[PDB]
């Protein structure tokens, strides 16, 4: 009777994002064509309503630009491109 | 589940145990890449594909083709001709589901000429006066459809009723080729990647493949290779095969993110470590 | 409960006693919008809430949906043959039973108690093509069906698309003029949406001449006359937080 | 150092060159990010 | 609110505001705002609905508060009524410890107290700041042991560098109407504080010092207690003919 | 520098060497030392960035890098180009319209639309010089006609 | 469409003949190609990536003004109804379609030489005739007739409506949002160029509110506070270059429409037009607008050079005169700093250094330009860029009542 699957629906966790397909070329798009398909809505029902729409994708950095690896990693790669050796081998030393 | 249409090559391999293998080997040197890709290119729909060729332009069939879903869940259910196809009503009466009038059924057992009394008005009947795209619109809901004649396009074609009603009205080979669509269905998944030799509308979630090589010059479809590839020239669709290794799909060469050196792209390590005791110990007509 | 139930509950009132079951309106408010960065513009996440609560309503309401009558109606008056492929066979095509439910009927309702996070609209194939006449008869039915479902709806712009479906079947024997640049009697309905695009014959029946224009001036006034009146209602408890943003 | 005042100089201003007579290497620019949609993307076609 | 035929009342966008755009860095509105419609769309069959309103009845006994009361039992068996309030007083300590902390972070932002504003730390950019309100968000939900989203949306997409919500709905006749949601009295910022500005006294029982590093070589013989030397300190920044080491 | 933000190339490691000198280290006054030592500090990444919607792509960035004037001049005159022949959709969707003679009438979704670009138009003139160079690279027999 | 225009020729600055060069000719409209909407050919997003620093046309206006005197010296049709050559040069058919050397059999009357000619369409019938392929000359003339009217900044018109912007408008502008302002004027040049369009067409009152917008963010008046409909453009910082500027659409409140229609006529007063993009660009755009829908009214004399004074269908001095308004940049660009500190965009501290920045970048451009112009004194024959005293880059004109226009027509 009083099914709790029924009275505590909140959003999931990574709700917002969850479905956004990894690419590169259209992510905003990519991810709102599949939260519409994921959510069972078919196109030839929705319309003109599909056409423009765009929903956040993972794909997309909270600056605003296309990474196709966590940004930590981004981080990383650029402070690992910049490591002079701490003890060098030189004649001239005292 | 990103959507790649596939378009084969001049002496693509047919027979292979994986269409896949055929597109780049590349794909099955790891299972932490093969895992990532659905097939789907159902034969029935090869079959029928290859009959149609031959009564339908480029333009046409495309525009045909476009708006099938990626699993084709209906099915075309031939009915026999009246007289035969009226009996099945009475030898299981619950199977006239329509609840056409017994004495319509047995006035049609008694008359010389059996008219079409017995298909009209059945809900989505197909009659032999009707043309291709009238079956691929009803394909896009799903359902099954009731059809009269063979030449069909867009659905596995089976029997409405047992052999026997459609037995006499049709042949051996005929009542033979609907047996794998008689028991058609098979599931479809839901990975990172499908392929599909089935045209789609090119779009952000689908994309063409670029192999750099002449089509199959025998395969039916070879003709809407130049719409679809300017279609996605104009639009910045095509994925030249390299870019289906990445881990994140993107049309392009010597990409910033991705040096491109592991050993997954190093086709020159074509290795074979797994067997299963399978007839081919050597399928020496496949060639890499 | 809305006083529908009446109840008792004894407790014992020890001096060290805790029960933390209470919050702000703040709380809940921001809570609130809180779902709103979550659930972002996600439809797919979004729909599960009007689900609960269109199965909850199902679960509990005494309404029972039964056809059987309307069925009876229909059949006697209709000659009910397998034959009259006019729209009797239309409306028997809607008539036969389905073993939804009626789940979108519970929907729309469910929908009303979340607009503004989702609306429900009419589905884009329900509409007749723009290009077909009046005459078509099921093209005519459609637009009947379509103008008694309207108000269900929760899209503000219900009113406008079930206008322009009449005006589209009769833009040949009425044609009026439509005051929106970028727009003409023969556009497919649900495409209207946005309230810029509002007609002003819509908006002002009288720019409609009745002699000229009998059918359509006559189905303005009638929308503009009988479309239903929004209210509201309290619920809840005054000893708790409220939750409300804009109302 | 005429080949970068962008880089070294410190009166360099943005937006500035001697492209006729000289080439600098070191330079300030703009990087697009469009995107080409079908014709579907940009309109709702009529479907079937 | 529901807007009948008043055209100027229509409801044209319902956007999220995570900063007062006045204060905005950038514009950075809404993705919401490339919809179509205002909110989700969700598409229903007429027919369906007609049906259901041309057949509606009843039993044959209906008593409204028999069946009422009877219905309505189970649900006030259940407990999301409180479950509800707990996870909204979690959500704003979160949301207020978040908030403070990123805004410590960045040079300038939202009017926090900034007791560990000594400290070095690069100005932090959007990118960053969702690294930090990940690891808050994380820490959170690992404290008190709750499942679902809480703050993922705020670092997911978009701006973390947040400062007070707000929402807000646009009608035709260009009226705005917006509702903040400021904070109410949290409790864990407040003792929060407290240990930021007692740590910045106590830092050296966290094993970190601070002041300079002086280089000179002593070759004594007698006591030595470094991490409070008791002589003066040889020389300064500005002290007499000391130089000061270039960029490289 | 903690100061600036700039493009991790992120896979190519010996190229981002090269793309900002000013990152360099110097141990010792060489030649190429007395020259980057003289380096302004900031003139480096990011300068300005055009950001529209929250969770999206901005739509262009401005930096300055290595990069020298005349390639700039003709990539930004190609852009030029490509901008000279886009349109906006109101002005799409009514070409197609009067191409059908009004059949067919459609229209657009009202919403934002950041980044399209469709270069799918040109002038009369070009549309005319095509046509006349058409009609010469043709046997003016019947042999021309009959496709038409 | 607009079966009429009038315009009127350049000014010659005391010198005997007009001012520019045979290779300027050949070079910026040779090839015996159209030279009718070649007007964006040689601009770019930014002076950056343009060869604008050195050398010949040292200047970001210097090659439309070099067209205009080149046009004044071959548009004697509209002034006389004869084609005419001007040394060895002449059209080669009677539709102006191109320029090449005269033949050698039957040369056109040579032409003898003026400043400051009116032109009329109806002096040369074939025009209306072959109106449908002639119509580019009309948005050129246009131009170049808005610029030969004033001294220092060319001349363009504002107006905003006391109705909302339609639908398609605000359909349109939605797609325009990151495009930088330089974009937008090739687009709105592209559309009215090229083919008849009639004044009731939704892109021409798109521009025209394009060009009003622009202007009430100019002085600062539309704002991310304040905007009008939702759009408002965005300018970029003083400290790296200023000269540049985007649409924008946002949440902020959305400005009432003023209590009655609002219209000016609108030109720099300074000579730092000459060498700013967002001056030519934005003129360029909003003469767009006029050259498709002709002249609302005309101009008020009062504030004009002498040789302005009384043109026919130009310029007027009666009742049905629409006043025209002038601002010099760097007053302009203080009152917007003080506007948005009023808004609360900025503090007071960051106010002062803004107006550091931008009267320093401003210096900048004052000392490129007066160089310049020693480097190309007029009396070499041709004119890359328009002379001025030294004076004329501190003078505050109307700037005033500029703001205050602003203030009235986005309330």
């Amino acid at each position: 009777t009083a099914s709790p699957a029924d009275t505590n629906v909140v959003p999931a966790k990574d709700a917002p994002t969850t479905n956004s397909p990894p690419s590169t070329t259209s992510p905003n798009q990519a991810a709102a064509d599949a939260n519409q398909q994921q959510a069972g809505i078919v196109s030839s029902q929705s319309g003109p309503n599909a056409v423009g729409d765009s929903a956040p994708s993972t794909s997309v950095n909270n600056d605003g630009d296309i990474i196709t690896r966590p940004t930590s990693d981004s981080i990383a790669a650029v402070a690992n491109a910049t490591k002079p050796a701490a003890v060098v081998s030189d004649p001239q030393s005292m | 589940m990103i959507t790649i249409v596939v378009i084969p090559t001049a002496h693509f391999s047919w027979t292979d145990t994986n269409f896949l293998n055929s597109v780049d080997y590349r794909l099955t040197s790891q299972p932490k890449i093969r895992d990532r890709f659905a097939v789907y290119a159902p034969g029935w729909l090869r079959r029928q594909l290859d009959e149609f060729s031959a009564s339908l332009t480029a333009s046409e069939l495309l525009q045909a083709l476009q708006t099938i879903p990626i699993p084709v869940k209906a099915r075309c259910l031939l009915l026999p001709k009246p007289k035969r196809f009226a009996q099945w009503l009475l030898d299981v009466p619950s199977a006239n589901i329509w609840h056409i009038p017994v004495t319509t059924l047995r006035a049609t057992v008694a008359s010389k000429h059996p008219s079409s009394d017995v298909y009209n008005y059945i809900p989505d009947h197909v009659p032999p006066s009707a043309e291709f795209d009238t079956v691929t619109r009803r394909v896009a809901a799903g359902r099954d459809i009731y059809v009269r004649s063979t030449k069909v396009l867009g659905a596995p074609l089976c029997l409405a009723a047992p052999a026997k009603y459609y037995a006499g009205y049709l042949s051996t080979h005929q009542l033979d080729g609907v047996y794998p669509d008689n028991w058609a269905p098979d599931n479809f998944h839901k990975r990172e990647f499908c392929l599909t030799i089935l045209p789609s509308l090119l779009g952000p979630r689908t994309f063409l493949l670029d192999v750099d090589a002449d089509r199959d010059a025998s395969y039916p479809l070879s003709v809407l290779w130049p719409q679809l590839r300017v279609l996605a020239l104009k639009s910045r669709l095509l994925l030249p095969p390299v870019a289906l290794l990445r881990r994140v799909v993107d049309p392009g060469l010597k990409p910033t993110w991705s040096a491109d050196s592991d050993a997954a792209f190093r086709a020159l390590r074509l290795s074979r470590p797994s067997s299963a005791s399978k007839p081919t110990g050597f399928d020496f007509s496949a060639l890499p | 409960a809305n006083n529908l139930l009446n109840s008792t509950i004894p407790i014992s009132l020890r001096p060290t006693i805790l029960c933390p079951w209470f919050a702000s309106s703040e709380d809940l408010r921001l809570q609130q919008v809180m779902h709103l960065v979550n659930i972002s513009s996600n439809t797919a996440a979004a729909l599960p809430l009007v689900e609960a609560l269109s199965t909850l309503l199902r679960s509990v309401t005494p309404l029972v949906l039964d056809p059987t009558v309307l069925t009876n109606a229909i059949t006697t008056i209709s000659e009910s043959t397998t034959q009259t492929i006019s729209p009797i066979s239309e409306i028997l095509r809607l008539l036969q039973p389905m073993g939804n439910d009626y789940a979108a009927f519970w929907k729309c309702i469910a929908s009303w108690a979340y607009n503004g996070l989702v609306t429900t609209v009419l589905s884009e194939d329900a509409f007749p093509d723009s290009s077909q006449s009046i005459t078509h008869l099921p093209s005519m039915w459609k637009c009947l069906f379509l103008t008694l479902a309207g108000p269900m709806t929760s899209d503000p712009h219900s009113p406008v698309k079930v206008f322009m479906a009449l005006a589209n079947l009769l833009a040949q024997p009425e044609p009026i003029a439509i005051g929106v640049p970028g727009m003409h009697q023969t556009t497919p309905a649900s495409q209207f949406s946005h309230p810029g695009v509002w007609p002003p014959g819509f908006l002002n029946p009288q720019l409609i001449n009745p002699q000229q224009a009998p059918l359509l001036r006559a189905f303005a006034e009638h929308i503009r006359a009988n479309w239903p009146q929004p209210s509201e209602f309290g619920y809840g408890s005054t000893l708790q937080g409220s939750a409300n943003l804009f109302i | 150092p005429l080949r970068w005042p962008g880089l070294v100089d410190p009166n360099y201003r943005v937006g500035t060159n001697d492209l006729p007579n000289r080439i600098t290497l070191y330079n300030s620019l703009y990087r697009y990010n469009f995107t080409y949609p079908t014709l579907d993307g940009i309109m709702y076609v009529r479907s079937a | 609110p529901f807007t009948r035929l008043v055209q100027n009342d229509v409801i044209t966008n319902v956007l999220v505001a995570r900063v007062d755009p006045a204060q905005r860095g950038d514009a950075a509105v809404d993705i919401r705002a490339t919809h179509a419609t205002f909110a989700a769309a969700l598409p229903v069959d007429p027919a369906a609905i007609v049906v259901a309103m041309l057949c509606g009845q009843t039993e044959t006994n209906l008593i409204p508060s028999h069946h009422y009361g009877k219905a309505f039992a189970p649900l006030f068996a259940s407990n999301a009524m409180f479950t509800r309030n707990q996870r909204a007083v979690i959500t704003r300590e979160a949301f207020v410890c978040a908030r403070s902390a990123v805004a410590q972070c960045q040079d300038a932002g939202f009017l926090v107290p900034r007791p560990l504003d000594a400290l070095r730390q690069f100005d932090v950019t959007s990118a960053a700041a969702a690294e930090i309100m990940h690891a808050v968000n994380d820490a959170f939900k690992t404290a008190f042991d709750l499942d679902g989203a809480l703050l993922d949306g705020l670092a997911l997409y978009g701006d973390p560098r947040i400062a007070d919500l707000s929402a807000a709905y646009l009608q035709y006749g260009g009226n705005v109407v917006r509702e903040h949601v400021p904070p109410g009295p949290s409790h864990i910022h407040r003792t929060l504080q407290q240990v930021e500005s007692t740590f910045m006294a106590e830092m050296n029982l966290f094993n970190v010092a601070r002041g300079n590093l002086y280089l000179v070589q002593t070759a004594t013989n007698g006591n030595w207690s470094p991490m409070a030397p008791v002589a003066a300190p040889p020389f300064v920044r500005g002290g007499p003919n000391v130089r000061v080491v270039g960029r490289f | 520098t903690s100061g600036r933000m700039i493009r991790a190339f992120e896979g190519r490691p010996e190229l981002l060497a090269l793309a900002y000198p000013g990152r360099a280290v110097l141990p010792t006054q060489t030649k190429n030392a007395q020259f980057l030592s003289t380096a302004i500090a900031d003139r480096i990444g990011r300068l300005d960035r055009a950001n529209l919607i929250g969770g999206e792509v901005s739509a262009m960035v401005e930096c300055m890098e290595l990069c020298d004037a005349l390639t700039l001049h003709i990539r930004e005159t190609y852009v030029m180009l490509l901008r000279s022949m886009h349109q906006d959709p109101t002005q799409i969707v009514q070409i197609v319209n009067e191409c059908a003679n009004n059949l067919l009438n459609s229209t657009i979704p009202i919403s934002l639309r950041p980044t399209i670009l469709c270069p799918w138009f040109a002038s009369s003139e070009d549309l005319r010089l095509q046509q006349v160079m058409h009609l010469v690279n043709i046997s003016s027999n019947t042999a021309a006609a009959l496709p038409l | 469409a607009q079966r009429q225009f009038f315009g009127l020729t350049y000014n010659f600055y005391g010198q005997p003949a007009p001012l520019f060069d045979l290779n300027d000719l050949q070079e910026l409209a040779g090839c015996y190609a159209r030279p009718w909407t070649s007007r964006f050919s040689h601009l770019a997003i930014s002076t950056g990536s343009l060869p604008v620093w050195s050398a010949r046309y040292p200047s970001v206006a210097s090659r439309n003004i070099i067209v205009n005197t080149l046009l004044g010296a071959h548009l004697n049709p509209f002034a006389g109804g004869q084609v005419t050559s001007h040394q060895g040069i002449t059209w080669r058919d009677p539709v102006l379609s191109s320029l090449a050397p005269v033949p050698a059999i039957q040369p056109p009357p040579v032409w003898a030489v003026a400043e400051n000619v009116p032109l009329d369409s109806n002096n040369y019938p074939t025009y209306v005739l072959n109106l449908s392929s002639m119509w580019p000359i009309n948005q050129d003339v246009h131009i170049m007739t808005m610029w030969a009217l004033s001294d220092q900044g060319p001349i363009y018109h504002l107006e905003v409506p006391v109705d909302p912007m339609p639908a398609a408008t605000t359909a349109a502008l939605m797609a325009y949002i990151g495009v930088p302002i330089a974009h937008l004027a090739q687009t709105a040049y592209r559309f009215a160029g090229q083919l008849p369009q009639s004044p009731d067409s939704t892109m021409v009152s798109t521009i025209r509110w394009l060009s009003a917008i622009w202007f009430g963010s100019l002085t600062g008046r539309l704002n991310r506070s304040r905007t009008c409909n939702g759009f408002y453009f965005e300018f970029a910082k003083p400290a790296l270059n200023p000269d540049q500027a985007v649409l924008k659409w946002n949440d902020g409140a959305r400005a009432a429409p003023p209590a009655a229609a609002q219209s000016s006529y609108m030109r720099c007063i300074s000579p730092h037009w000459q060498h700013q993009i967002v001056e030519v660009a934005g003129a360029l755009m909003s003469q767009s607008v006029t050259a498709v829908t002709g002249l609302p009214a005309l101009i008020d004399e009062a504030t004009l050079p002498a040789w302005s004074q009384g043109v026919a269908n130009l310029t007027g001095n009666g009742q049905g005169v629409v006043p025209c308004l002038d601002y010099n940049p760097v007053p302009m660009a203080a009152a917007r700093h003080l506007q948005w500190r009023q808004d609360g965009l900025i503090t007071a501290a960051q106010e002062a250094q803004l107006n550091n920045d931008y009267t320093a970048y401003a210096l900048t451009i004052e000392r490129h330009l007066t160089a310049m112009l020693v480097a190309n004194p007029i009396a070499a024959g041709r004119m890359p860029i328009q002379p001025f005293n030294a004076a004329d880059f501190g003078q505050a004109g109307q700037t005033a009542a500029a703001v205050a226009l602003a203030q009235a027509m986005f309330v």
